């Protein structure tokens, strides 16, 4: 057995070196590259940390750096686990929202009236 | 067409080594300040 | 359907279906799930407790040997509450036949050591202990494979980003081999391949 | 600033450009509607797309093929 | 109460008596292949890709337009269903050109991100494929129209929102066009936000055209400042450049679209830009210097002077997290006597509680209205997603319209009520007619523009408006409280900036000679050195170099909006945080701590050195600053209004005339619009 | 807390713990100073132990600690036995790496907020 | 100077901050009516605590917390600060 | 079919075959291609850079076989052996001069050869 009942939080440290306290990590909810209309980038709430500076390799032009982290996506499955990871490892966070549109009241056959202002042409 | 005389050699450095460069305009332009009258 | 579709059989899919039928029957204490896969494969969930007894039940017996210890594996998956993800793997030479065990975990929860069952687990525990921090118990020779002896990430799991916080290098300022900071000389540029539209319609998740 | 690093290296840059190596061609004339391109030998070059000659009357080079292309 | 038990795939879901297909089968989380539907436009059946075979039935029916009876089998995944859409998209495949290598929606389109999914597998023609030719419509949409699935979703744009109906369908049969039958060019206000529809490459865009494809770009998300409400885009970065931005599709501002100002202005982040600091010269001269020389060099100067003798003004687009630095340096001196670029007069209230100086009823208010009356404003070419909202309430229900002054060209049928000040004055009474419309009213809307307001009689107006603002909720007032009177801007961080406690309208410095003043205002010349007095300095803070940096002594760098994580706060009282997308060039730096290290070489240090730090004393000074989008309940204004008839100022002898042109003054205003040479090259086309 | 512990109980056994392998490292500086051949001064290699153990000492949980003795108990493996070729214990002592500036106004100069 | 203005800060809810909510009733159009000089500032929410900032004397803080007050003593606690 | 040294050809008469379609660099597996493409003034796109690293090419043929308009080539030439390290970095117009040094070898290779792929 010997199950010693207690509560502590968590918290973990040694493992980085100095990032804990210096990046604010962000939680966000991806929306919908608009160039295109298919929905299966969306749920899935993800993580992303904070950009750094890209300067010039002065030998070609690549956009070399340092900022190790810098390519990062976690893919969560909801809220109530997202910032569950925030805490365990212990970095700041700041939380979007999700956001799902108007129901809504769509219906062909009002683009033609008798006094209405709908009313469509060109067609 | 477009072939060359003879030959070439991929000589290290014979002077010519070919030191390779970058090949673009730069970015973000600098604007400079007015002239030397008020 | 038609050519260059694989043929299924029916025969491993109903003997495979019905053997470990009673292997959640006989051992109801641990296995809490059991579930077939559809290529002929086996899966069966095991709580962490039963780490030794349902290998020792299945080391020696009359009806499934599984003598054979083939690879021992360990992913982590966040979003879970509990980590990671042990996988065992067996052999039954007099059979012919395949069956995994999977068993959950954590990281400060740790796991009783399959040493002394199969003897091949030795060096596949000292090296996940390296890998992901998974701290097997009262294990007889516990060490450092396969990392640097300056490593400090347990680089496997996915909050050690690719390349390292180390970048070594040369100096002469005395004689010695010294690390640095991290500074690459290119960004490693990530492209974005993951396409919309949900193409697979069988393995869709439930809508909410 | 920068042009210290072929001080001696003679600098082995482009000869011929084609920045502009178009208009040396004799662009071609058809009489028709639409023609098709594979501009430089079947199986090869870029793929056959149908270009419009009315204008007054141009192609555009078809995008991939380069060449001056006309009624 | 009021559902059909319809079963989809075989598996319940209750939806409304009079939905679709589409949306029902969209509720269980089912994407039918669309082309010939977008939710924000009107619906056609011209494609015909959604083909749900409806079970126990011959036919096949489209999803897109037809309602759902008693309760159906909409059986989605069948070996009917199954059958026409591989057969209806392997012919319009057909008459196609073989791009993608050079078509710019080569990451994106819609005939290629079905055709793996959906669709067919070879092709059988096998040969044809007719060719009709381009044209061109604006220096803004580069226009192939060989490419053309002829879906008629741009065309349906014209005649909905953006209401110049400009585009039709020309022809019969396989022979027919898209385009403007005659040469006429297609320009207004929201013209370039059709390259987001065009769901193939027909129309993409211009000055982006040929740089990069779009797996490549970092999306990371940020909202504009060019204007009133803000925006919500996402930035696109390739190599630490920006390459182009996009919509973002907030539900209540932005429903989908964006500005086309705000579209295709980054060139002027990255074209004439100042990248360090600059010392004196004693000439016309100035050149610039290490970093560790002016620093103190100003810093010098702030221990002599003390007293009214410094100030500064900041009007333009800087946040509200360096206009925090700003003002405890200022006042820890004791010397405030400072002010915004704007004009905005002050009667009995402005600073405290503002009480119509934020919009009451929100842009999600503004569909629920029946009779809106507007004064003294163009409501086109300033906010024009608010233009946007009024065209699409005016259609889908009905709405009344007036406006006072200046006739101008608004795309839905109002009427000029009147043009004088004087109509406002005999409206508080009851004559000419609409008269008492607004009395009759059950949700009424009375807009005041800040075009008007900034003239002379700006608080005759204010307190004229007032009136009838309280003359029509004295009356029932709605039902109701449905507040009333209300405003916009057409500069973005003014409300931010105001409701930190500065004071409006340039009149203190207006009437005294300062020696030293601090420009973030500041392109805008509304203070010369001839209205100052003699050559005494002007530091000047900012990152373009326009009108006001040549005439400086000493000129401090900053990073423009795309490069620091800041606050800007749009005409409802959100709060919405840019991020940063870009570390600023050369010596640059943020503006925020540039203000400390001022501080800290002179005597007063400030109590804060983070970001974290400074959005507390944010939260010390205005609480709603970190309660972000969100709209409170507060009106409090019946008060302000009886208080602001203290001041009895008359009406003047004027019209109240906008500055707009017919276009031309919408492309270049603020700063970023004049350094942006396509802005500069769309200006020269307009007048042609 | 339903999980087993490692080694400890609660609070007593841990704060013996870790008492015991301080005398280990404690006797184990005047060692490696000479069995790898590097010339410093024998009280530096003293004062970084003492450094090192404080840093920790922020933990209200029993078996974090437990899990920081077993990284501890490992080193002595190596570090007191010849299998780091000299290098692999000098990276402690950051003799080559420039000064950190660690106040604001030097920040200010160089570098793009760190 | 002192002074320059003060804070009066509130919640929308949470009705222990109810004295101001009759005191703006009361006394801001006869508060106001007096001092056409000192910008005395309202905000919106601090959900708890609805304080009262006073800055002056080179940008000072003086902030009492009124928790509940009546409609009366919130009427003469200003005084405090407007006669000083 | 054998693999080696980079090379762009061109058409008969010169049109520099590429067309910064931008394939070639995103099936390296490596990342060695770096393509910054822009509108060059007659209206037809090219590029502005081009840069193969030598040191990084694993030498696939996945940049010879994801061409539509059958630009880069591995042409057959082993003729190497540079000093520093500064110098296998391959620019835009090394390649085109190394790419024109033959068309005589390649150009026989490629039509034995394109009949099976
Ligand atoms: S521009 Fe092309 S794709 Fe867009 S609606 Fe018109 S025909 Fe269809
Ligand atoms: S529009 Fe469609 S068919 Fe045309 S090039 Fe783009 S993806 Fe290919
Ligand atoms: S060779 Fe092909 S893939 Fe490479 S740049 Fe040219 S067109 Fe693009
Ligand atoms: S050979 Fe392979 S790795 Fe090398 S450049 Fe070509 S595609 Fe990239
Ligand atoms: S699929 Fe768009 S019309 Fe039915
Ligand atoms: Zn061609």
């Amino acid at each position: 057995i010997t199950v010693d009942e207690k509560l502590d939080i968590t918290t973990i440290t040694g493992v980085p070196e100095e990032h804990i306290k210096t990046r604010k990590a962000r939680i966000f909810v991806p929306a919908r590259n608009n160039m295109q209309s298919g929905v299966n980038n969306t749920k899935k709430w993800k993580m992303e940390f904070d950009t750094r500076e890209r300067w010039e390799n002065p030998l070609m032009g690549w956009a070399s750096t340092a900022d190790p982290l810098s390519n990062l996506v976690l893919t969560f499955s909801t809220k109530e686990d997202a910032v569950a990871f925030a805490e365990k490892n212990g970095w700041s966070y700041d939380v979007e929202e999700r956001k799902v549109p108007k129901p809504k009241s769509k219906s062909y056959g009002a683009n033609f009236s008798w006094n209405k202002r709908t009313r469509v042409s060109t067609k | 067409k477009f072939i060359w005389t003879n030959h070439k050699f991929n000589l290290s450095g014979t002077p010519q080594q070919y030191v390779p460069y970058s090949t673009t305009r730069k970015k973000i332009q600098e604007w400079v300040p007015p002239s030397t009258p008020y | 359907t038609r050519p260059t579709v694989r043929p299924r059989n029916d025969v491993a899919h109903k003997q495979l279906s019905a053997f470990g039928e009673y292997v959640a029957e006989i051992l109801p204490k641990y296995v809490q799930q059991v579930q077939v896969s559809c290529f002929n494969e086996l899966e069966i969930c095991i709580h962490p407790d039963g780490v030794i007894p349902v290998l020792t039940f299945l080391r020696d017996h009359s009806n499934a040997q599984f003598k054979s210890l083939a690879d021992l594996t360990a992913v982590d998956i966040p979003t879970r509450q509990n980590r990671f993800e042990i996988v065992y793997n067996l052999l039954s030479l007099r059979f012919n036949s395949r069956i995994r065990v999977k068993t959950y975990t954590d990281e400060l929860t740790p796991i009783e050591s399959s040493v002394p069952v199969y003897k091949a687990a030795n060096w596949y525990e000292r090296e996940i202990w390296d890998m992901f921090g998974v701290f097997f118990a009262n294990h007889p020779d516990l060490r450092r494979i396969l990392t640097d002896y300056g490593f400090e990430g347990h680089p496997f799991r996915k909050d050690f980003p690719l390349s390292g916080y180390v970048e070594l290098r040369y100096d002469d300022e005395v004689k010695r081999v010294v690390a640095e900071p991290v500074e690459l000389a290119q960004e490693f540029r990530k492209f974005d391949l993951n396409s919309p539209w949900e193409a697979f319609p069988a393995y869709r998740q439930p809508p909410e | 600033y920068r042009k210290v690093r072929f001080v001696g290296r003679q600098k082995e840059v482009n000869e011929n450009f084609a920045i502009d190596l178009i208009a040396e061609q004799p662009v071609s004339q058809v009489g028709s509607r639409v023609i098709s391109c594979d501009g430089g030998g079947g199986a090869l070059g870029h793929p056959r797309v149908y270009i419009n000659l009315d204008k007054e009357t141009k192609t555009g080079t078809c995008g991939y093929c380069g060449l001056q292309f006309r009624q | 109460s009021n559902l059909i038990e319809v079963f989809v795939d075989g598996q319940s879901v209750m939806v409304e008596p009079g939905t679709t297909v589409l949306q029902a089968c969209e509720k269980v989380g089912m994407q039918i292949p669309r082309f010939c539907y977008h939710e924000r436009l009107s619906v056609a059946g011209n494609c015909r890709m959604c083909l749900v075979e409806i079970e126990k039935a011959p036919k096949v029916v489209a999803a897109c337009a037809m309602p759902v009876m008693k309760g159906w089998n909409i059986l989605t995944n069948s070996e009917k269903t199954k059958k026409a859409r591989e057969g209806v998209m392997e012919f319009l495949l057909a008459n196609h050109p073989l791009d993608c290598p050079i078509c710019d929606q080569g990451g994106e389109c819609d005939l290629q991100d079905q055709s793996m999914m959906f669709g067919s597998d070879r092709s059988r023609f096998l040969e044809g494929k007719r060719a009709v030719e381009d044209k061109n419509i604006g220096p803004l949409v580069k226009t192939i129209m060989t490419r053309c699935i002829q879906c008629t979703r741009c065309i349906r744009f014209a005649s909905e929102i953006a209401g110049v109906d400009d585009l039709g369908t020309t022809g019969r049969g396989n022979d027919m066009q898209v385009g403007t039958y005659i040469e006429k060019m297609f320009m207004s206000e929201l013209s370039g936000n059709i390259i987001d529809i065009c769901p193939v490459g027909a129309l993409t865009s211009k000055p982006y055209a040929f740089t990069a494809r779009p797996w490549e770009t970092r999306k990371t998300e940020s909202i504009d400042v060019m204007d009133a409400v803000g925006s919500n885009i996402v930035v696109s970065t390739r190599t630490g450049e920006v390459m182009r931005i996009l919509p973002r599709m907030h539900e209540d501002i932005n429903e989908e679209w964006i500005s086309d100002k705000t579209r295709f202005a980054y060139d002027g982040l990255k074209r004439q830009r100042l990248t360090e600091p600059m010392v004196r010269n004693e000439k016309g001269l100035l050149t610039h210097t290490t970093w560790e020389d002016a620093l103190s060099r100003v810093a010098g100067m702030l221990q002599s002077f003390q007293g009214n003798d410094v100030a500064a003004i900041a009007g333009g687009l800087v946040d509200a997290e360096a206009l925090i630095a700003l003002k405890d340096l200022l006042n820890r001196v004791d010397s405030d006597t400072l002010c915004t670029e704007e004009v905005f007069p002050t009667a009995g209230a402005g600073t405290d509680l503002r009480s119509n100086y934020l919009l009451n009823t929100t842009i999600a208010g503004v569909e629920e209205a029946d009779v809106v009356l507007l004064v003294g404003t163009n409501p086109r070419f300033e906010a024009p997603l608010f233009n946007a909202r009024i065209r699409k309430s005016w259609l889908h229900n009905d709405l009344k319209v007036a406006l006072i002054g200046s006739p101008v060209d608004l795309t839905y049928r109002y009427d000029h009520l009147g043009d004088s000040p004087k109509i406002l004055q005999d409206i508080a009474s009851g004559s000419h007619p609409f008269s008492q419309v607004l009395q009759e009213a059950k949700k009424p809307m009375v807009i005041l523009g800040s075009s008007a307001l900034q003239r002379n009689d700006g608080a005759a107006i204010l307190a004229a408006v007032s009136n009838i603002a309280q003359k029509i909720r004295t009356s029932s007032g709605v039902t109701g409280d449905w507040k009333v009177m209300n405003i916009l801007h057409r500069i973005a961080s003014q409300v931010a900036a105001l409701d930190l406690g500065y004071k409006p309208g340039v009149e203190a410095i207006q009437k005294n000679p300062p020696k030293m003043l601090f420009l973030l205002g500041a392109d805008g010349g509304c203070i010369t050195r001839q209205d100052l007095p003699k050559d005494c300095f002007i530091v000047y803070q900012g990152h373009h170099g326009d009108v006001g940096a040549p005439i400086a002594d000493v000129i401090l760098p900053g990073a423009a909006y795309t490069e620091k994580s800041a606050t800007y706060v749009n005409t409802e009282g959100r709060a919405q945080q840019t991020k940063v997308a870009v570390t600023p060039p050369g010596l640059a730096r943020e503006d925020w701590k540039i203000i400390r290290a001022l501080s800290e070489i002179a005597g007063m240090t400030l109590p804060y050195d983070t970001l974290d730090q400074v959005r507390n004393r944010l939260e010390e000074v205005s609480p709603n600053l970190v309660r972000y989008d969100d709209v409170e309940g507060a009106n409090y204004f019946q008060q302000a209004s009886e208080l602001s008839k203290l001041v009895n100022q008359q009406l003047l002898a004027d019209p109240l005339v906008p500055p707009q042109l017919t276009i031309k003054d919408f492309y270049m205003t603020d700063s970023i619009s004049r350094a942006s040479q396509t802005m500069a090259k769309c200006v020269k086309a307009v007048t042609e | 807390t339903s999980v087993k512990p490692i080694f400890s109980r609660d609070m007593n056994e841990a704060k013996r713990r870790v008492r015991e392998l301080y005398r280990a490292w404690y006797r184990e500086v005047p060692n490696t100073v000479h069995l790898f051949q590097l010339d410093i001064s024998v009280k530096q290699g003293r004062d970084k132990v003492r450094e090192m153990f404080k840093k920790n000492a922020h933990i209200t949980d029993p078996r974090v600690v437990d899990l920081l003795v077993i990284k501890g108990k490992m080193e002595l493996e190596e570090t007191i036995k010849v299998w780091k070729q000299r290098t692999h214990v000098m990276r402690f002592f950051h003799e080559t790496e420039a000064p950190r500036p660690k106040d604001f106004l030097s920040k200010f100069y160089v570098g793009h907020d760190p | 100077l002192g002074l320059r203005e003060i804070r009066i800060h509130l919640c929308q809810r949470s009705p222990g901050s109810q004295g101001v909510r009759d005191f703006i009733e009361k006394r801001y159009v006869e508060l106001k009516k007096a001092n056409p000089d000192l910008p005395i500032l309202i905000r919106e929410c601090s959900d708890v605590q609805p304080k009262l900032w006073a800055r002056y004397a080179f940008g000072q803080e003086k902030n009492v917390s009124l928790n509940n007050f009546s409609a009366d003593q919130v009427t003469r606690a200003l005084e405090n600060v407007l006669s000083s | 079919r054998f693999r080696g040294e980079h090379a762009l050809r061109r058409y008969p008469s010169g049109e520099e075959r590429c067309i910064a379609c931008k394939l070639c660099e995103a099936v390296c597996p490596a990342q060695a291609i770096t393509i910054e493409a822009e509108p060059r003034a007659d209206g037809s796109r090219r590029t502005t850079r081009y840069d193969i690293d030598m040191t990084k090419c694993i030498y696939c043929g996945f940049c010879q076989e994801a061409c539509p308009v059958d630009a880069i080539v591995e042409g057959p030439n082993f003729e190497f052996s540079t000093e520093t390290h500064e110098e296998l970095l391959y620019n835009k117009e090394k390649l085109l001069n190394n790419g024109d040094k033959w068309e005589a070898e390649i150009a026989a290779n490629i039509q034995a050869d394109y009949l099976y792929r």
